[PDB]
């Protein structure tokens, strides 16, 4: 069912769910939401993108200030944030609710 | 997609007729919306389509229509949404009573200094209680999401003005509440008709870091011995505040220490007032007295402390 | 028709309440007005967008409200002003078939009215309607007579009637120690109701007023903000005001806290005034005045 791509798995989930929902539903699914380190790994991404926008495991802990990934690796290439229909990300509402959600494993 | 019902009238009545349903926007394709009534499809011709397109996205709203005896029977409402990938659902169910024969119930958001110092987040469920009759006060707690929870130190406490007040403190996650985790709590009583209902979550919306001031109180006539230390914490949202008072880098206890409650400034922001009471044997010992501030939007490390 | 925010599987209330729909009408300019029991709500809160049809236009607004403001048990109303007519729709919370009995407030009065203004005034506040039946009589508690009361009505948008009587009572009477009682019957209840108030008899101690100046914070330069502390008194009953140029500033301007107890005896309140560059600039003098019924000389107490 999940597309592969270079090596790992994307599972492309769709539904009316909040950032912390949506992150329930990867784990569910046996795996944890998508994270960017390569360039080439955004083109595939925008193939699938919804027009709405899709949900990225991209949050903010306050205490350090700095966005950090879901899994725990810093941020090299590039509140909750999410992911537009032309690719670029930007920052929203963490009680926000969209149509769409990528998983990764 | 969110479902929108039928209000209530000024006294707070139902109406005859229930409307509900909207359809957020789509990329252009066909559609299948399907009625149910607790796992049954209900009749086609009760319920009315129409297809609107705005801009590139298209929108769609479905319109059924219930009687009275429909709606208020305790029936949940589905509407099931068919449209490439298979399946979407949301829920519809009746708005349980508030205040019946004068039951009330409040759930407060954790302080800042159990969310981020003491890292130990936990919400508390006070509900006040008039007529103490035989039954019980039933706290049944729940997730948004559908996520199990531990559980609940339930501990009454029977006042001298013949009220009972009991309390349930929930140990919720520090990570869930930060990305917007919604928690629910369910009061039923045996003499009680209906069911009480409160939930909360992390309040969205516009961050500010607090302004703290510190002032202490010249010598009166009559006093000698005590004096009073006042503090000023203003200009910040949400309002969770957490107010903390220091000597010889050791913290007071809730004892002496008293904070008013968060009141809206004119503007924006939020504002909070702190009152210590100190002895002759305090201030010649240590001459300094630090109060800090807890908050979201503070820094550096959710740390705002003024001497 | 205004159309409320579903609630969940479960029935639990959501976080945010949206509300307000209005049908479609004659293209021209229209007015819509937000109201919380009869008082006029904040307009940033609300969102407007209006939207041509065929030949009608339709127009819908949307409120945002916390789920501690929309369970507290108020009645909200959209205001709609086209023509010179004005069209009203009501929204409130899923309640009972109408719980509990009739209840009636009788408040003492304010610490200005009964030293500064001389004029001490006793509100009998009745929440209710069947039939216009409701009757206030009043009485002495040693059996002296009494003056006519206001009695004034107002019919609520919630589907409640709300009376109140005005008795004017005497200066010197009330710190004496003079009970004034009140009665009031209604056909559907079946005892009479009785409330009664009095001076709150106790130990009486003298308020501690200390004023304090916020210094130079940087993003701020021509707003300044003012604390006062009012402390160690009783009763609870305490008038806050705020002077400048030898008059009194209105109330909406300065906030007040409600009377809370010490690690001891008394009761303390705290004062906040926000003030321009023109008001300290024109006069560099702020006195918070606090009357009390403990309070020397002639009950006035105020300090620079
Ligand atoms: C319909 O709307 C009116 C709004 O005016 C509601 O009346 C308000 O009811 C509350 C609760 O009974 C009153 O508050 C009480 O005030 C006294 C005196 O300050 C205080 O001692 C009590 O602790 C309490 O706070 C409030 O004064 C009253 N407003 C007026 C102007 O009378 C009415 O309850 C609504 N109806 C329903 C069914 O909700
Ligand atoms: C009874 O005492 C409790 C103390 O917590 C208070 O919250 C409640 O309002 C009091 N009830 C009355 C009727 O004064």
């Amino acid at each position: 069912k999940w597309i592969n791509f270079q090596r790992k798995c994307y599972y492309f989930g769709k539904g009316t769910k909040q950032w912390v929902h949506a992150r329930y539903a990867c784990d569910d699914m046996e795996g944890q939401l998508v994270s960017i380190h390569s360039p080439e790994e955004q083109d595939f991404l925008t193939k699938h993108a919804s027009h709405t926008g899709s949900w990225i495991g991209l949050r903010n802990l306050d205490l350090k200030g700095e966005f950090i990934w879901v899994d725990g690796s810093h941020v090299d290439y590039s509140d909750c944030v999410m992911m537009r229909g032309s690719g670029r990300w930007n920052d929203a509402f963490c009680d926000r609710k969209l149509g769409a959600w990528v998983c990764d494993r | 997609v969110k479902i929108l019902q039928s209000s209530c009238d000024g006294g707070g009545h139902f109406p005859p007729t229930i409307q509900l349903c909207l359809v957020s926007g789509y990329t252009p394709g066909t559609i299948q919306i399907t009625w149910l009534e607790d796992g049954q499809v209900m009749d086609v011709d009760l319920s009315t389509a129409s297809t609107t397109q705005e801009g590139e996205l298209a929108s769609t709203q479905s319109e059924l229509t219930l009687s009275q005896k429909h709606w208020l029977s305790d029936r949940t409402y589905t509407c099931q949404v068919t449209y490439q990938g298979h399946t979407f659902e949301d829920s519809t169910k009746k708005c349980a009573d508030s205040n019946p024969r004068g039951v009330s119930a409040y759930l407060s958001r954790p302080s800042p200094f159990d969310l981020f110092i003491r890292k130990s987040p936990t919400i508390t469920c006070l509900v006040v209680d008039l007529a103490p009759s035989k039954g019980t006060v039933q706290l049944t707690w729940s997730r948004a999401s559908g996520k199990p929870v531990q559980h609940s130190t339930r501990k009454e406490e029977k006042q001298r003005n013949g009220t009972l007040t009991v309390t349930s403190t929930l140990p919720v996650g520090t990570r869930d509440w930060i990305e917007g985790e919604t928690y629910q709590c369910r009061v039923t009583h045996p003499h009680l008709p209906r069911a009480l209902m409160r939930s909360t979550t992390k309040t969205s919306g516009p961050r500010a870091a607090p302004e703290v001031y510190a002032f202490a109180t010249p010598e009166w006539p009559g006093s000698r011995d005590k004096r009073t230390l006042a503090c000023l914490i203003q200009n910040f949202m949400p309002e969770d505040i957490s107010v903390q008072w220091l000597h010889n880098e050791v913290q007071l206890p809730d004892a002496r220490h008293s904070t008013t409650q968060p009141r809206k400034t004119k503007g924006s922001g939020f504002f909070v007032f702190s009152r210590l009471e100190v002895t002759r044997a305090e201030w010649e010992q240590k001459d300094e007295f630090i109060c800090r501030a807890v908050h979201e939007a503070a820094s550096p490390s959710q740390t705002v402390q003024r001497a």
